[PDB]
């Protein structure tokens, strides 16, 4: 076992030793972006592939091209933290060298210029796989879209309501025009450019310079029909007659083979093999129904006897025979095997020449515009033949060639004559029966364009849009007078990149309220967005589960809203291939043993082999134990032999996602409820006491270390200094760099506002001076318990009704829970004030607010900015601001007051950033950003000074740590070879450098150290100065805002009735009311019960995972009972090991690795010290424990076998008859707190356009009363209710005021007027050419 | 075509 | 109208109107500038295009807006459709004196009463509270009553209990299929923030306690208070109108 | 859906049906709506002629047009 | 069946495979050969006899040739069109039809609604 | 329009081709026209020219400073003084269509969150109707002379 | 042709859960996407209904639809009593003997 385990172990279960380690789940993101920047010396994806594509941009025949040299990504302008502080995006500059060349006219002169010009910046992904578009950590969801290449669909059934089911093909490139090849119900072949009109497919061939003779000689087989001397013969092949009908008599070689009426059977076929028949004569009727390919003119008159693709008549027969023609070509027609398709189309086709084909296509594309040779030629060759306007993308070229049964997968990005003729051959082959039609939903036809590729594509758009000005200025400009920079601009290039990152249906905010949420989010693969489909654009089938999803996308994890089947999650071990498809790992089963090698089978790669099933007895020497094992080979699942085994599953938990994997006993929950629980799992909000899951799946570390929320150790060493701020780790001598020696000085984050207004914070987990290897969590963060994912809490559940307090799905929680603050989640709101210039002068942030009290301004400073730490509640002032407002002209009644009591009116209004009503917290951070020029106030200077001094403090701290950790090395060398010890430490450490050694390579070491040292001391300088210059630097504010004062509140909402809670199994509910401890039903020992669920909530929605999670948790806590007893009784170190050993055991056929070799006493001591609160237990997704194993775990923990006990009522005292299933469970506190849902309004603001109650301001807005509500009111006799609804409470500028002035007079009487929305409707109708009016009183 | 820009362009 | 940061927020109707005016002016300038026919006949068509796109945008060529690529909304577009006027304005509007919250159990409640959170009732009946306070000699004027309830003085809780007394309220479940989707109950002041609902009515409402939310509505006229007692009150709606079978039957 | 098309009140039709069409047609004909119904009333904000509104409409319509 | 079914029932949509009806009593008779579709004549008893129709031969028949068949008879198989049920039968027959059919889809699962309601829709 | 203007004031005698001359009036009658019909809030031509020049200077300096020039830098590169830059850029904003969909991509638009800060809330209208009566009673408590004098001043 | 052979208590294995996942998805989507369907139906119904109110005391027609029990195939589905309860007679209904009331 490692070092992070010796502090607390998790007992595993089941069998099937894990062969493949946990893959870094944040790979797909990091790797996709690790392909977009990593410079590539060829056309492979990346910025290089973009420049190489759009470049060189040569002028219009001026030969004054502009090549692409190379690119460089200079260091960013701001670091991640400062970037968030200021709000700007986190991107690196992108400078690109360009080379403008010209060839002036003897001649051959070559010129050139070179310089690297800046063209926009590109956003940089973080180590966690996220970007910062604007002060918000954002995730770029990977997209799943149709793969390029060829596609053969069916379009069967509905077609012309005949059942004659048609066929069609579709060449879908990666960037360009599509090519459709469909069949017409009369067996015709038609082509479609992109979606345009329909044209007889033959036309395209005539555009490729294919004469009619050749078109005929490209599909049908020529059958010789000669009339040598007489008696029309045939160079027939014995195979051609297979499955045909006879119409004549055969007398070949005197032998009479076939007669008229007896068709050619399978017998006659081989009968022609013994006699070796190659020539047979036919009457003047069998040829009367054939075609002729090559033209036949008379050798005397020049006239045309018969043309190409022309029928044959006995009359024209004599024409060609009298002219002297002997060799006649025919097309091997077959209404069953080889249809006449192409020929039947050539008749429907108007144009018979090349130029006319180009024309027809041109007028098809741009109608009404008279075509010309040049325009039509250019249009045609610029569709599927120009790299400038058409590219297949090696992915597309690969799938295209492979689908066409080719050999070399690597080819050009453009199509060729063969690329078209081959696809047509394949389509016709399917039209004959051989071949198949690809599945539109097969995972082998769905690429995954992740962030790194979409970034490149959107960047390429910004390059192509500037390609215009380059050709322009390079053709209609001048010579050397200009440089390769004067014709470029950063805004157009970086536009299409910015646009992508700032707003896109694929780029969103990181789902940061749960580490599991961050991990499972970046693993989502949406089918919507750019290039995808709309929710109402995709049918109800493309959302279903396909057998290829196995090991690639968890068939469970998905949203249950309108985006069902279009979102899904990437599987645990699933990985992306080199191209774009999804491949899952496997284990090769050689000879009948299962090796340890891995082979990632792609979607189509798997569809040909027969992999074994993850659940099968592989335990032994290693050979397949069972004889007939269940496997999947041809998409279908069935029993296969023991010798036909190709591969095997890596593990049972590879068909699920990271979220569905954490579900314990998932083999016991139905799919519906599993889906529900999986989705709700990523809603659990972190608590105050991050508590480990008593029953997990082991997969916690696989998510707590992946999410950057943790803090792992890079280099191994011993902790030099622990603190709640930083952790200095003294690196090990054998694990450090041979220069300056460094140390690992970590800096934890403290109480940052998450994207969901929650709290994120990291807390240490190791004390001073403790051995720490690499891979050990140096500190825990939100929802992290010493390395495990702490999603929820451990609640002692007991299934029993309780006076209907739980009635439907409501949850009944004890008072003890809400007392120990185990669900008291902390929140951090961020409310800022903005003093900006107005029409009557700039606003003021002074504490001199009019019409206020002295009790409020007592919590502000000399600048009216709330004191840090000072606790406040809703309605209190945090930033005193006043906006100027002149020219009031109050009513005379008020002027009389101003004259009576002498109360002059201020010329200023009030702005006053005041705490939102409903929440009360503590101020934990106050920031001030002042516009450049405008001198800072007092509090602004105080905050700038605190920034400065805190900066120097932290900087000098880091510096001293490194300086001492380096002077120690100086001493190490200054002694070895030059021993000085006493005298050495006598003089100051400054003289340590002036001293030297005798001739030896050790003198080099010194010279190295003194270098690094001084270099470090120089490094520090630029870091300080820089951070100083930014602090005093004029902050970047919006155009027209004086100052901005940010305030960060810290709410600590508790758990009260109305909050939602769910189990990680698909069982939701709402806390009805917190019931006291006394009334809480207890049991024998006297211990109360945390939560009391409803038993009736299991037997409907299968969701049996809670049932067994409770029993296993009861046992896992019963073992902790004994651990805690022996810890409290301080018996000895003997019983501890005696019990713990036998514990990590029992079961059947497990893998846990007995202890007692662990530092015996001292280490089994800390194990028990942290094992008091039950013993953690793992439960793999399908390799979890079973009933009998739990039954034994219970008997070990001095617990019953049935998992049920008796419960005593707290109030009455008698015991509830009929045993009650009790125990523990993992409860999730979803981010659905009622304190944020509840809202109410009586008289708020109103929309300007239509005088209706503003449905915004997020709780202060009025409720919506839709049509259905009006119908419900119409059902009853209620008429004044409906009226006052849509008259007084919404519209009627007078109705609201009159009703309000009446309600206070004790008079409940409405005065209905005219809904303002209706007058606005009258305006909008009358402003048209429509006159609407009203008539009599 | 329909759009009145075509009436002018031709 | 202007907005935050200085940016001005305008309507697309403006852009379209401005276009019509520009092109009409240009045409008149040509008609008095002695221009040929190839120019003036192009101007007339541009004018027709702009006018038609102003009345109904999407029947000729879908004239787009400025910096934004999205097509601007024309006059007729501000009337039809499920969104906008006549459907989202005149038949269904938002209303004052209302609210919403997560609903829970409440067995102790009678089939006619429902538990309403205290703070919700305060904010809701604010206009009643102010007047009833200034009447009983506890608040000098309306403004003073506002500060009295804003301070949460003890007396105002009893005042609220006096105003709630027999003052029915309306509860609504988010999808309103039948008429029973809106039913009137008698307020029962309660602590916390959750709305208590009577289990016997959960069937009619077709709601669970898994996080579902319901909306509250406070009647104003004496009529709307009577109709919520003799027409909409819970204990007056027992057997459904669709079928004579009672809609109030014991659950799990 | 075809019967909900034709209705004495044009406003109630243009409320849910194809407004742009309904109004054009009922405009060339100079059609005149007296509302006589539910949706029209809730549009202009009036006591619906049904139930509690039917009694008020009773007392009003009685002396109205008479 | 289901909700898309009751949608059609209310929309009075014409069925895919309609079934011709009789307009008067009397012996039915054939007529002109197969031209495009086919013919069929109506032979009333006492009153005027101008009624006839064209029924395609590609659509099998069910009515008896030399047999009296009153108006609204099953001249063929397949579903029925409500428009044709109003003309040859009357105002009560069609409502009795729509209610009986729409009630079946609801009768399948646990739904009960008095015929009165559906009658109001039929009347509208 | 500028084409016609360049035609009427052209002499074929000078020899210079017509394509050179007509272009001046055409391109100017397009540029100035843009300056007059572009912004919903019309701006005098001069300001358009000056703003476009400021933009040009900020453009041709992106490659020099590395990212972008300083606020008080163009003050010298331009003929104009320093402090006028901030105002010229402050007024350079464009109106956002009220139909611009708000976040969440829902049908919710900007024109739905727009409040109305014109109508005074009813909580103050009640105070007005109360002060009216209070002042009336109080003034009716004084003498007659003082009463009319107060209701007059 | 490959039924499930394991129960929910014992626990499902990897292979068997896939077909359950399709069944679950069909149910989930078919019920979720059906919301707008039923809503649209009832919406058009209310738009065809609204103006219809109970005003006149008594029309004055003896017409009446002819109510008969559904009895079909094997057994009755809904007796005559239900489809006649609470309604109104059109013509005097008598005993099985004629000329009665
Ligand atoms: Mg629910």
């Amino acid at each position: 076992y490692s070092y992070t385990e010796k502090k607390r172990i998790r007992k595993d279960f089941g069998k099937r030793p894990q062969v493949l380690d946990v893959p870094y789940l944040l790979s797909i993101q990091l790797d996709s972006f690790q392909k977009f920047i990593e410079q590539d010396p060829e056309g492979q994806y990346g910025l290089e592939a973009a420049f190489r594509s759009v470049f060189p941009i040569q002028s219009y025949s001026g030969n004054s091209e502009l090549q692409y040299v190379s690119y460089r990504l200079g260091e960013p302008v701001f670091d991640v933290q400062e970037c968030q502080i200021r709000g700007v995006t986190y991107s690196a500059p992108l400078r690109v060298k360009l080379r403008l060349v010209i060839y002036e006219r003897e001649g051959t002169v070559k010129d050139i210029k070179e310089q690297e010009v800046y063209m926009g910046e590109i956003p940089l992904m973080t180590d966690n796989g996220t970007f910062v578009i604007n002060g918000t950590e954002r995730v770029i969801v990977s997209q799943l879209h149709r793969s390029p290449g060829v596609f053969f669909d069916s379009d069967k059934g509905k077609t012309h309501s005949s059942g004659k089911v048609l066929y069609n093909a579709r060449i879908i490139p990666y960037r360009g025009s599509w090519l459709d090849f469909e069949f017409d119900p009369k067996d015709n072949l038609f082509v479609r450019i992109d979606r345009r009109r329909k044209l007889p497919a033959t036309i395209i061939l005539r555009a490729l310079n294919y004469t009619t003779e050749q078109i005929l000689d490209l599909f049908f087989e020529k059958v010789i029909f000669e009339i040598r001397d007489n008696k029309l013969q045939m160079e027939l092949v014995p195979e051609r007659l297979r499955g045909e009908t006879a119409s004549f008599d055969i007398e070949a070689n005197g032998k009479v083979y076939v007669e008229k009426g007896r068709r050619i059977t399978a017998r006659h076929i081989r009968q022609l093999e013994k006699d070796d028949v190659k020539l047979i004569e036919v009457p003047v009727e069998y040829i009367a129904g054939k075609v002729v390919a090559k033209d036949y003119i008379d050798e005397s008159t020049g006239e045309l006897i018969c043309a190409a693709n022309m029928e044959l008549s006995l009359d024209l027969l004599a024409k060609l025979s009298q002219s002297g023609h002997k060799r006649i070509e025919t097309l091997f027609t077959n209404d069953l095997d080889h249809g006449p398709y192409i020929s039947e189309t050539l008749r429907v086709d108007p144009t018979n020449d090349r130029l006319s084909a180009l024309v027809e296509i041109y007028r098809m594309m741009r109608p009404g515009e008279p075509p010309t040779r040049e325009a039509a030629e250019s249009l045609f060759e610029n569709l599927f033949f120009s790299e400038d306007r058409y590219d297949l993308s090696a992915v597309g070229r690969m799938k295209f060639n492979r689908s066409l049964l080719r050999e070399e997968i690597e080819g050009s990005g453009i199509l060729s004559k063969d690329d078209i003729i081959d696809v047509m051959k394949k389509l016709i082959d399917i039209r004959n029966g051989k071949g198949e039609v690809d599945d539109i939903d097969h995972l082998g036809n769905r690429r995954i364009r992740s962030v790194g590729e979409m970034a490149e594509n959107q960047f390429r758009v910004g390059l192509v849009r500037v390609e215009r000005a380059v050709k322009e200025r390079l053709s209609l400009g001048d010579l050397d007078t200009l440089m390769p920079q004067d014709m470029i601009n950063a805004k157009p290039i970086s536009a299409a990149v910015k646009e992508f990152f700032g707003s896109s249906q694929l780029s969103q905010f990181m789902d940061q309220n749960n580490p599991l949420s961050e991990i499972t989010h970046k693993r989502r693969i949406s089918a919507l967005g750019p290039g995808g489909l709309t929710r109402e654009r995709a049918g109800f089938e493309v959302r279903d589960v396909h057998p290829t999803h196995y090991g690639r996308v968890c068939p469970i994890e998905t949203p249950e809203g309108p985006n069902i089947g279009l979102i899904n999650s990437l599987s645990v071990y699933a990985q992306t291939n080199e191209y774009g498809f999804l491949e899952t790992p496997y284990r090769k089963v050689t000879d009948g043993v299962v090796t340890d090698e891995i082979h990632y089978l792609s979607a189509i790669e798997e569809g040909n082999y027969v992999i074994a099933q993850a659940n099968s007895n592989l335990d032994e020497e290693g050979h397949f134990v069972e004889d007939l094992v269940t496997c999947r080979s041809k998409g279908e699942s069935s029993l296969f032999s023991r010798d036909q085994v190709d591969y095997m599953d890596v593990s049972t938990q590879q068909v699920v996602s990271v979220g569905a994997s954490l579900i314990p006993f998932l083999e016991h929950d139905d799919a519906n409820r599993a889906l529900m629980g999986a989705n709700m799992q990523r809603q659990a909000v972190p608590t105050l006491r991050a508590d480990k899951p008593l029953v997990g799946t082991g997969m916690e570390r696989a998510v707590a270390v992946d999410s950057g929320v943790t803090a792992v150790a890079k280099r191994g060493g011993v902790v030099q200094y622990v603190d709640a701020s930083r952790i200095v780790i003294k690196v090990n001598e054998d694990e450090m760099y041979p220069g300056e020696a460094g140390i690992d000085i970590y800096n934890l984050t403290k109480y940052t506002r998450s994207n969901q207004n929650t709290c994120i914070n990291q807390m240490p987990c190791v004390s001073l001076g403790e051995p720490v290897e690499r891979g050990d969590v140096l500190a825990d963060g939100p929802s992290t318990d010493l390395g495990e994912l702490a999603l929820g809490q451990n609640m002692r559940v007991a299934f029993m009704p309780w006076n209907g307090y739980n009635f439907e799905d409501s949850i009944l929680v004890s008072e003890r829970v809400v007392q120990e603050d185990r669900f008291t989640t902390i929140h951090i709101q961020e409310l800022a004030c903005v003093s900006r210039d107005t029409k009557l002068g700039p606003e003021e942030i002074t504490a001199d607010i009019p019409n206020v009290g002295e009790a409020a301004l007592s919590k502000l400073d000399e600048s009216g900015i709330v004191y840090i730490g000072a606790e406040v509640t809703g309605g209190d002032i945090l930033v005193g601001k006043v906006t100027p407002k002149g020219e009031t002209q109050l009513t005379p009644e008020e002027k009389l007051l101003r004259a009576i009591f002498g109360e002059k009116a201020s010329d200023v209004k009030d702005s006053s950033l005041r705490v939102p009503n409903g929440v009360s917290g503590t101020v934990i951070d106050v920031q001030v950003f002042t516009r450049d020029g405008v001198e800072k106030d007092k509090r602004a200077l105080e905050i700038e000074e605190m920034q400065l001094k805190q900066a120097k403090k932290d900087l000098s701290e880091e510096l001293q740590i490194l300086e001492a950790g380096l002077f120690s090395r100086i001493r190490a060398v200054l002694v070895a070879g030059g021993v000085e010890a006493e005298k050495l430490d006598k003089l100051p450490r400054d003289r340590w450098l002036e001293l030297g050694l005798t001739d030896e390579e050790k003198q080099n070491q010194l010279e190295q150290l003194a270098e690094q040292y001084d270099e470090l001391k120089h490094e520090f300088e630029k870091k300080l100065e820089a951070k100083r210059r930014k602090i005093t630097q004029g902050d970047d504010l919006a155009p027209g805002v004086l100052k901005i004062v940010k305030v960060y509140l810290a709410v600590k909402r508790r758990i009260q009735p109305g909050d939602k809670m769910a189990g990680r199994h698909g069982n939701k509910g709402v806390i009805s009311k917190i019931n006291p401890i006394e009334d809480m039903p207890y049991d024998e020992n006297g211990t109360p019960v945390d939560i009391v669920l409803n038993p009736l909530g299991v037997p409907s929605r299968m969701n049996i995972g809670q049932i067994l999670e409770t029993h296993l948790g009861m046992a896992a806590k019963g073992i902790g009972d004994k651990i805690n007893a022996m810890l409290k009784q301080q018996q000895e170190v003997a019983k501890l090991r005696e019990f713990i050993q036998r514990a990590y055991d029992l079961g059947a056929d497990v893998r846990q690795k007995v202890d007692l070799s662990t530092f015996s006493d001292e280490e089994v001591m800390r194990l028990a010290e942290n094992l008091r609160k039950g013993m953690p237990i793992a439960t793999p997704v399908f390799d979890g424990a079973k009933e009998a194993e739990i039954k034994e775990l219970l008997k070990l923990g001095d617990l019953p076998t049935s998992g049920q006990i008796r419960l005593y009522d707290g109030r009455t005292g008698e015991q509830f008859e009929r045993p009650v299933t009790v125990g523990y469970m993992y409860m999730l506190k979803l981010n659905h707190l009622v304190d944020d849902k509840m809202h109410a309004r009586s008289t708020g603001s109103y929309s300007l356009v239509t005088q209706q109650p503003l449905g915004g301001k997020a709780q202060f807005g009025g409720q919506r009363f839709g049509e259905m509500e009006v119908w419900a009111l119409e059902a009853y006799g209620a008429a004044y209710t409906l009226q006052e609804m849509l008259t007084v409470k919404s519209d009627d500028v007078n109705g609201r005021t009159k009703m309000y002035k009446n309600i206070v007079d004790g008079n409940h009487q409405m005065e209905p007027g005219m809904p303002e929305s209706f007058n606005v409707l009258l305006k909008e109708i009358r402003s048209l050419g429509i006159n609407i009016e009203l008539e009599d009183e | 075509t329909t759009d009145p820009v075509r009436m002018y362009m031709r | 109208v202007p907005l935050d940061g200085g940016r001005f927020a305008t309507s697309d109707l403006n852009d379209l109107y401005r276009r019509v005016i520009n092109r009409n002016n240009r045409l008149k300038r040509l008609l008095d500038l002695a221009a040929p026919d190839i120019i003036v006949r192009n101007e007339k068509r541009m004018l027709q295009e702009a006018v038609d796109a102003l009345l109904d945008n999407g029947r000729r060529g879908r004239a787009i807006t400025g910096s934004n690529k999205r097509p601007l909304k024309s006059l007729a577009d501000m009337i039809k459709g499920k969104q906008g006027r006549f459907r989202q304005n005149l038949l269904g509007k938002r209303v004052d004196y209302s609210g919403r919250s997560v609903i829970t159990v409440g067995p102790y409640l009678r089939l006619h009463q429902c538990g309403l959170p205290k703070k919700m009732a305060l904010e809701l009946f604010k206009p009643f509270i102010y007047g009833k306070l200034e009447l009983r000699g506890l608040a000098t004027t309306i403004k003073a009553a506002k500060k009295m309830v804003e301070r949460e003085e003890a007396v105002v809780w009893d005042i609220l209990d006096e105003v709630i007394r027999e003052h029915p309220v309306l509860l609504n479940r988010a999808p309103t299929l039948h008429r029973l989707g809106i039913q009137a109950f008698e307020p029962v002041l309660i602590e916390g923030k959750a709305i208590q609902l009577h289990p016997l009515v959960c069937a009619a409402y077709n709601a669970d306690f898994d996080g579902d939310q319901m909306a509250v509505h406070v009647p104003l006229t004496l009529e709307a208070q009577l109709e919520a007692r003799a027409l909409m009150m819970s204990t007056n709606n027992i057997l459904s109108p669709a079928n004579g079978e009672p809609i109030i039957v014991p659950s799990q | 859906t075809k019967a909900s098309l034709a209705t004495e009140s044009f406003i109630s039709a243009a409320s849910f049906q194809e407004t742009t069409r309904v109004l054009t047609e009922a405009a060339v004909a100079g059609k005149r709506d007296e509302l006589r119904g539910l949706k029209e009333n809730v549009i202009v904000g009036r006591l619906i002629p049904a139930g509690t509104g039917y009694a008020y409409h009773q007392d009003r319509m009685r002396r109205r047009a008479a | 069946g289901g909700l898309p079914r009751v949608a059609d029932l209310f929309e009075a949509r014409r069925p895919k495979e309609p079934a011709i009806l009789a307009e008067i009593s009397g012996i039915v008779s054939f007529g002109k050969e197969t031209k495009g579709k086919r013919r069929l004549v109506i032979t009333p008893v006492d009153g005027s006899d101008p009624y006839e129709e064209m029924i395609p031969k590609w659509r099998q028949l069910n009515v008896f040739e030399g047999e009296r068949v009153e108006r609204g008879d099953v001249i063929s198989d397949g579903p029925e069109a409500p428009h044709d049920i109003l003309r040859l039968r009357g105002v009560h027959a069609v409502t009795r039809y729509i209610v009986n059919e729409v009630q079946d889809v609801y009768r399948l699962q646990g739904v009960k609604i008095n015929d009165k309601h559906i009658e109001v829709i039929v009347r509208q | 329009i500028g084409l016609m203007k360049a035609v009427d004031k052209f002499e074929y005698r000078r020899g210079y081709k017509f394509s050179t001359y007509a272009t001046w009036w055409i391109r100017q009658a397009i540029t100035r026209s843009i300056a007059d019909q572009a912004r919903t809030i019309r701006i005098p031509v001069h300001m358009i020219e000056t703003i476009n020049k400021l933009n040009r200077i900020s453009r041709q300096m992106l490659q020099e400073m590395g990212r972008e020039p300083t606020p008080e830098e163009l003050a010298e590169r331009m003929l104009m003084p320093e402090d006028k830059i901030r105002k010229v850029l402050k007024i350079a904003k464009e109106p956002i269509s009220m139909e611009t969909p708000i976040g969440d991509d829902e049908d919710s638009h900007l024109g739905d969150f727009i409040e109305d800060t014109t109508l005074e809330l009813p909580l103050d209208s009640a105070t007005t109707e109360s002060l009216r009566a209070a002042t009336h009673d109080v003034l009716a408590g004084l003498t007659a002379r003082e009463a009319k004098v107060l209701r007059m001043r | 042709e490959t039924p499930i052979t394991a129960n929910f208590r014992e626990g499902l294995n990897v292979l068997q859960y896939f077909i359950s996942t399709h069944g679950a998805r069909k149910g989930l989507a078919d019920t979720a996407l059906k919301t707008a369907n039923s809503g649209y139906l009832t919406r058009r119904l209310v738009d065809v209904a609204q103006d219809l109110v109970v005003t006149e005391d008594d029309c004055g027609t003896h017409e009446g639809i002819m109510m008969t029990p559904v009895i079909e195939g094997g057994d009755v589905k809904e007796p005559l009593r239900d489809r006649v309860l609470g309604r109104v007679t059109a013509e005097d209904v008598l005993k099985p003997g004629t000329a009665d009331i």
